[PDB]
């Protein structure tokens, strides 16, 4: 079977209820591309000097990131090793929800995911199996600017516990984006219960004793600066909001750079501030945070109801190749 | 010797004009029926800038309250406290702290500070005795001349300023009164309900100033600390703004009162106050323009530059070190040192200073350039001084030998005694910088001369092994004996007084009535060096140890450390969760660490204040005369607040001179016109 979901066919509705993303597990990844069940790779935000050259170390000190997509079994395995029960409708990578959510904003960005309902739990698991369109630019200079900004903006310990050499020698460190800290989150969007995993760039202060940690987390971005009148800038900020919203990340820090890769300015945002900040600049027919949530909730319910009409272990493909439609296919 | 208040303020008024600003106080509404509407203090601050934490150097309040302008000195402890309460009230009204009031009374200070205080108090006592003789001889002549002197108004009953020292009965009164005052504030104006109150009294060792700075460092270091905390410090020390810079908290300002024969004796006949802000953020702006050096082989760092600037200013003299003979702030020494620093920096390898440590190789570079200029400096100074209409002769060849022989009593035969002098001074420089940035490195260390060596003699500095013996703060009664002159004996326990006055006292040589003041550049006696003997600490400690067992239990308790106290309102956001965790069955004796949402941006360890009895009725510890003051300083029948013993956190790490992440910089104030002026002057 083949089913289509139109972004346009979704009627005006109230914004769906969205719960506070609760962390249920976390883990660390190393440069050799192995996983550890600890806070080993958790880092802390501390800014670089302004006019930092984000080219430094490209490509001689650059450890290029993995290009093949990670199977979602990785997260399933983490949770089961920890004896955490999965009682939700979806298990996937946070980035895969962002892609569904923001598809209407990016007609040029094509993607495909695989969906399978687990016969034991009833959870729908989603992953990519083919190298993504986005990953092909994985090691471009401009992508490096982002990895570089993250390397020179984080510390292995809190500011006070770090020597000044540790802080000041960050420009000379290898850039190793495979080394990361990750958060696994429960989040409800309408009637859909989701377990999502994503990279956490750093933390603002420290992880609370046990309080949910996610509002303490920070996302780091690099971008050219434009005024909010520029639609491209609004769209980018909206996509920044969507990504962090899904893991309940508290802050987004943007390193604004010029055309040559020099860091010229930094801007701290609260994730929940973005919708209000963008509101005055919206015109009729524009995609807003609320409309993106309404259409996502409808997309998720459509996927769920379709998948549940078939036996477990049936493979499905969800494709976006431009246009106003998502395409869901049963694999025979 | 300190540069002084008029000196630094003249440097600020001359080169950093925009840092100084008048404090705006909201007016009282005065209605035609004598009704007076006091301003609502919960409303926004008329100064535009809101204050989070207000820190008070309490002794800088007691002193001015002891000698008012148009309201002659209070005589009673009770009168003194009412004045202090009112002065503090005024500060609270103009500052309006939203989060914290930190009251710091000077505790025992390090030996290096004690020596400055010893010299000052010996000089004040000498000055007062000389005045008393002149006044009484004038009065005798006036009687015989038939001139009606108002003897009650002429013979002024002066507050004994030496009782404003740890270990005195008045310090117990001050502490008890301020405890009450805090409880008053917490149970009166609703605007103080969300404000936490810390009292660090004189039984807690350390200068008030430094206890404030050490508190700031202890909080900065915590991850959950607000990096945009707005700090206001009240204090009178010339030091204070240097400490403000050392803090590396840009949202920082100093509060102070605006500084800008018949007469001197206070002769009276029968028949006859705005405040200023000193904005440290604006000072930082000025210094960025002043200290920036292009094309450096290492990164420019404003924070590192500021620290250097704080350090090389030590050369012009402060509380702990004499000025180098060739350097005087009045003669543009700060500007001279800044120019040498700017020229040396590109070739120096880096900054003079590193998180409170001194690079001695780089110090020698700065000092050698001063040493090369002093031959001419002493000549120029004398040349300019002769345009107005000693035995050393600095403007004359051979002066090195004469200076060291006359001031140090070093003959040209003994060159190692000069080397020992510079070694001592070098230790001093490192002592002060660590004191400002990391905490007191030695409670016993002092510079054991009254003069500094020439800058030319500061050669081979890197080979000097600088080390400190930390030791401990002296007992209150030991500081009193290390600081008081014999005429102030009344401030000690009666059995310890004899050490200063008795001919047969083991340590009578520490307390001469008569001593020389060396002019060392003729001006007046206030522009001089008091040649006092340095106390031998062992001898002083051995002398008190024989008398200690004979003091009462109360005198003994007054010689021991007390606690820092935290007062919070029952209506404070942190209260209910703090009480739950504090009276929890984990342990009710083990201190509670302030953490999580419970802390509400304040960090450290708290325990119960056992001295306080659970009776909510609290009365004022002193008597009040006026009807308006009895109304505002009355009893508190229902004390809806708790007091706790409070200990600041202590980091295991060297505190770094860097801005915190999340720091959002205060609006830039310096216009094209301001920046222009600074460029041309340098
Ligand atoms: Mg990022």
């Amino acid at each position: 079977m083949l089913r289509e979901f139109s972004f346009y066919d979704v009627p005006p509705a109230h914004v769906p209820p969205v719960s506070e993303p609760l962390e249920i597990a976390c883990y660390s990844l190393s440069r050799d591309r192995e996983l550890l069940l600890d806070d080993s790779k958790l880092s802390y935000y501390y800014p670089p000097p302004l006019f930092s050259d984000l080219n430094t170390g490209f490509p001689n000190r650059f450890h290029p990131p993995k290009s093949d997509p990670d199977p979602i079994s990785i997260v399933k395995d983490v949770l089961m090793t920890k004896g955490i029960q999965m009682n939700s409708s979806f298990l996937t990578w946070r980035g895969l929800i962002t892609k569904i959510m923001c598809a209407p904003l990016d007609p040029r960005n094509h993607w495909e995911t695989y969906l399978v309902m687990d016969p034991t739990s009833g959870i729908i698991m989603m992953e990519e199996r083919t190298r993504s369109e986005t990953s092909y630019a994985n090691q471009d200079r401009m992508c490096y600017w982002g990895y570089k900004f993250e390397a020179i903006s984080t510390l292995p310990e809190i500011w006070d516990a770090c020597s000044r050499d540790q802080i000041e020698q960050r420009d000379n460190q290898d850039v190793v984006p495979d080394e990361q800290y990750c958060s696994i989150v429960k989040i409800n969007i309408g009637k859909s219960k989701l377990i999502l995993a994503g990279e956490v760039d750093c933390i603002w202060d420290k992880k609370p004793c046990s309080e949910n940690p996610n509002l303490h987390y920070v996302e780091l971005k690099t971008s050219k600066k434009y005024p909010l009148e520029n639609y491209g800038m609004r769209k980018k900020l909206l996509k920044y909001w969507a990504q962090s919203f899904l893991l309940g990340i508290g802050r987004i820090i943007i390193g604004f750079r010029d055309d040559n890769g020099i860091l010229i300015e930094m801007k701290e945002l609260f994730t929940h501030q973005i919708p209000k900040m963008l509101r005055p600049y919206f015109k009729p027919n524009d995609w807003t945070p609320n409309r993106l949530l309404v259409v996502l909730e409808h997309a998720l319910e459509w996927i769920k109801q379709t998948v549940k009409q078939h036996p477990p272990s049936t493979e499905f493909t969800l494709s976006y190749t431009g246009g106003s439609k998502l395409v869901l296919r049963q694999i025979i | 010797a300190s540069m002084g208040v008029p000196a630094l303020f003249r440097l600020l008024s001359r080169k950093f004009a925009k840092v100084i600003t008048p404090v705006i106080e909201a007016p009282t509404e005065k209605l035609p029926d004598g009704t007076e509407i006091e301003p609502d203090l919960s409303l926004p601050n008329p100064n535009g800038v809101e204050c989070d934490n207000l820190y008070l150097d309490m002794n800088g309040i007691v002193h001015p309250c002891s000698h008012p302008e148009d309201r002659p000195a209070p005589e009673t402890e009770d009168e003194m406290m009412v004045a202090v309460f009112e002065y503090t009230d005024r500060i609270l009204a103009m500052v309006r702290p939203r989060q914290l009031l930190f009251i710091a009374i000077d505790g025992v200070a390090p030996r290096a500070k004690m020596n400055q205080q010893r010299s000052r108090r010996f000089r004040s006592s000498r000055e007062a005795a000389l005045k008393e003789e002149e006044l009484q001889a004038f009065i005798e002549e006036a009687k015989q001349q038939g001139i009606p002197i108002d003897e009650n108004a002429t013979k002024k009953k002066s507050w004994d300023s030496n009782c404003i020292t740890p270990g005195t009965p008045f310090m117990d009164t001050l502490a008890k009164s301020l405890r009450y005052y805090i409880i008053n504030k917490l149970n009166s104006d609703p605007c103080w309900r969300n404000v936490r109150f810390i009292l660090s009294d004189a039984s807690v060792p350390g200068e008030g100033e430094h206890k404030i700075m050490e508190f700031i460092r202890s909080q900065r270091v915590k991850p959950e600390y607000d990096p945009n905390t707005h700090h206001v410090v009240y204090g009178l020390d010339a030091d204070l703004i240097m400490l403000g810079l050392a803090t590396h908290e840009p949202h920082f300002r100093v509060l102070r009162e605006d500084v800008f024969k018949e007469e001197r004796l206070g002769i009276k006949r029968l028949d006859d106050k705005p405040f200023i802000w000193l904005n440290v953020s604006i000072l930082r702006e000025y210094l960025e323009v002043e200290l920036y050096v292009p094309n450096l082989p290492f990164p420019f760092d404003l924070e590192r530059a500021i620290d250097d600037w704080v350090f090389f200013i030590f050369f012009v003299g402060n509380d702990f070190l004499p000025h180098l003979p060739s350097l005087d702030i009045r003669d543009g020494a700060v500007e001279r040192l800044t120019e040498i620093w700017r020229a040396s920096l590109p070739h120096m390898g880096g900054y003079l200073t590193l998180d409170g440590s001194v690079n001695l190789a780089r110090a020698e570079v700065i000092l050698s350039a001063v040493g090369n200029q002093e031959d001419d400096i002493f000549k120029r100074l004398k040349q300019q001084e002769d345009r107005r209409n000693d035995t050393v002769r600095l403007y004359e060849p051979g002066y090195r030998e004469r200076y060291y022989e006359q001031k140090f009593h070093i003959s040209p035969d003994e060159p190692e005694k000069i080397r020992e002098a510079v070694k001592h001074y070098v230790h001093g420089l490192c002592w002060v910088l660590l004191y400002y940035y990391q905490g007191c490195p030695s409670w016993t260390w002092y510079y054991p001369y009254h003069y500094a060596p020439f800058a030319a003699d500061f050669k081979d500095l890197a080979s000097i092994d600088v080390k400190f013996e930390l030791n401990q703060p002296f007992k209150p009664y030991e500081q009193l004996l290390g600081v008081l002159p014999a005429a102030s004996k009344n401030n000690l326990p009666e059995k310890l007084q004899t050490l200063m006055t008795d001919e047969n006292s083991e340590i009578i040589d520490f307390y001469p009535e008569n001593f020389t003041i060396d002019l060392n550049g003729k001006k007046f006696e206030w522009q001089g060096v008091a040649l006092l003997p340095f106390i031998d600490e062992n001898r002083l400690l051995n002398a008190v140890s024989k008398i200690y067992p004979q003091l009462t239990e109360e005198e003994s308790k007054r010689n021991e450390d007390g606690s820092t106290l935290l007062f919070i309102s029952e209506h404070h956001p942190m209260f209910s969760e703090l009480v739950k965790q504090l009276y929890s069955k984990k342990r009710q004796g083990k201190p509670l660490k302030l953490s999580g949402k419970m802390a509400h941006g304040l960090f450290g360890k708290v325990n119960t204040n056992d001295s306080v009895i659970p009776n909510v009725s609290v009365q004022c510890p002193i008597d009040v005369t006026s009807a308006d003051a009895l109304q505002k300083y009355g009893s508190i029948d229902d004390n809806q607040s708790i007091s706790l013993v409070f200990e600041v956190p202590k980091s295991h790490f060297v505190h770094k001179s860097m801005l915190l992440r999340g720091v959002k910089m205060p609006n830039r104030v310096l216009t094209p016109e301001d920046i222009n002026q600074v460029r041309a002057e340098r």
